[PDB]
């Protein structure tokens, strides 16, 4: 009936190296794609927008891609602080519906592998 | 910055109802329009549907729809979300969300409709369905 | 003449007006929300630049707001 | 690298390059037509104007042409 | 289930004096309505594109509008050699489909009424 | 100018099939979109279908499809109709046209379909269904 929206429940990523975040979808690369950020028991806030602009003052080091079948959520170097859940999101004018993905918890380890 | 207020916490009995009501403070309530989303406890975000008061034109999510209504009173700069026969899997807290890309700006407006990024969120209401 | 006009989209008394416009192009959200319509009165026909289509008509709401139709 | 390029639409090679690039935006038709894309190849991600987006990528082919989704 | 456009089958217009063509549909403001003109034996020839554009060559005398429920076609000053007939046509992007209108005949008299 | 010249008049019995070539002459072949349009003696113009070469796409009116094949060869700037299952009132003239509104230009293209007005017309293709 509706467009359908992919995330993966959990990524675990090392202290500063690069977190990434998919986001599939049947030719997602056609739709727009935007990212919510939520830390737990707060609201949502987003961090990007139209599949790659971030809203001002959200820190460089988010950034998104969106082609083919995949659209991505990439947070380089990353910080104990971006460890919070993200949503994928767009609008689905042939249902007419807002679809979110179910979310992506980002665990940042507390050591390097190796 | 514009700001979004909600209304307090609701306990309903089951086949009941609840009306949450989003305040918004800031000039354009007319132009912008307002969502309304809900996360189940430990859940994620879902949509309930979105109001366009320029245009007087809801949308609701098909789960929803024929239990749901969303309404916006522009002399009060208010939206509210009315939903219906509620049961225990509706208990959440339900957040008020505005479209960050105004249908009307410097004397034009836009003639389609289409939900972008939300970029002010309400506080959240928390709505517990219970016995 | 009484015409339509934004951002309103309500229709409005123009007691020294002679046309309804029209006016309608594409900035860089006209793909998702159609194009920005302005809708006013005039004494004559406003001129418009290039890329902006204008239609004037001379009878009372002539210019109702033209919305996309949803496929 | 490989990219598609347009107005072909066909992939080629580019010895020289290391990005392949989508360019967007609307001209007076984007309403009804979509917006313009400009796919091509390049040794570093090209800047653009106000009203213009572009997204660059580093695997071959990386740039295929987004259609529109027709409701 | 789809578009439909309704055009009178004839008009008498007396010369010198103005003809116009009605062209309507639900809500046919939301589309874009061209215009043809045909003559006996020949292929037809666009006279209106975009709703009111002329393309180049067009006399002055062709105007086109489209609001509400309706599009004209405007002929003033009419002459004999605008006898044919004139179909409208419109994209119905519901239905992917090129639709015309039926036609309409254009008869130029001999002479005015009064 | 561009032009588009069509194949000669044909004659069919009923149950059979047709193929109408047009030849276009210059601009960009690949680029613009051709129609197919006919009209039966007498009556007013009715669309078949067409095609954008580009995309390698073809959209045919539902009262053909499943009947007509809509085809273009970039190689010869040649378009062709072919129309199975021919009756009495398949009778017509059939001429091919192309949609004004290029499809590529300058270095882009755009990204969706919508068939705008029709500049060039063959000079029409007479086809008559008969036992
Ligand atoms: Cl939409
Ligand atoms: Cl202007
Ligand atoms: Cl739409
Ligand atoms: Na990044
Ligand atoms: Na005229």
């Amino acid at each position: 009936s509706s467009y359908e929206l992919t995330q993966p429940p959990s990524v675990s990523v090392a202290p500063g190296r690069t977190a990434t975040i998919t986001c599939e979808g049947d030719n997602i690369g056609q739709q727009i794609v935007h990212w919510y950020q939520q830390k737990p028991g707060q609201a949502p806030v987003a961090v990007i927008s139209s599949d790659s602009d971030r809203p001002s003052g959200i820190p460089e080091r988010f950034s998104g891609s969106n082609s083919g079948n995949t659209a991505t959520l990439t947070i380089s170097r990353v910080e104990a602080g971006d460890e919070a859940d993200y949503y994928c999101q767009v609008w689905d004018s042939g249902s007419d519906h807002v679809v979110f993905g179910g979310g992506t918890k980002v665990t940042v380890l507390e050591n390097l592998y190796f | 910055q514009v700001q979004l207020v909600q209304s307090g916490a609701e306990v309903k009995k089951p086949g009941s109802s609840v009306k949450v009501s989003c305040k918004a403070s800031g000039g354009t309530f007319s132009s912008y329009a307002i969502s309304w989303v809900r996360q189940a406890p430990g859940q994620g975000l879902e949509w309930m549907g979105g109001i366009i008061p320029i245009f007087g034109t809801a949308n609701y999510a098909q789960k929803f729809q024929g239990r749901v209504t969303i309404t916006a009173d522009e002399s009060t700069s208010t939206a509210y979300m009315e939903l219906r026969s509620l049961r225990s899997d509706d208990t959440a807290v339900y957040y008020c969300a505005r479209d960050n890309l105004g249908y009307c700006s410097g004397g034009s407006c836009y003639s389609d409709y289409y939900y972008y990024y939300m970029d002010v969120w309400g506080q959240g209401t928390l709505v517990t369905v219970s016995s | 003449i009484r015409c339509f006009i934004t951002p309103d989209i309500t229709s409005k008394d123009c007691p020294n007006g002679h046309v309804c416009y029209t006016k309608t192009w594409c900035d860089a959200f006209c793909s998702i929300r159609g194009k920005r319509v302005d809708l006013g009165c005039a004494a004559t026909c406003p001129t418009v630049k290039t890329g902006v289509d204008i239609q004037c008509c001379s009878t009372d709401n002539c210019n109702p707001f033209p919305t996309r139709k949803r496929p």
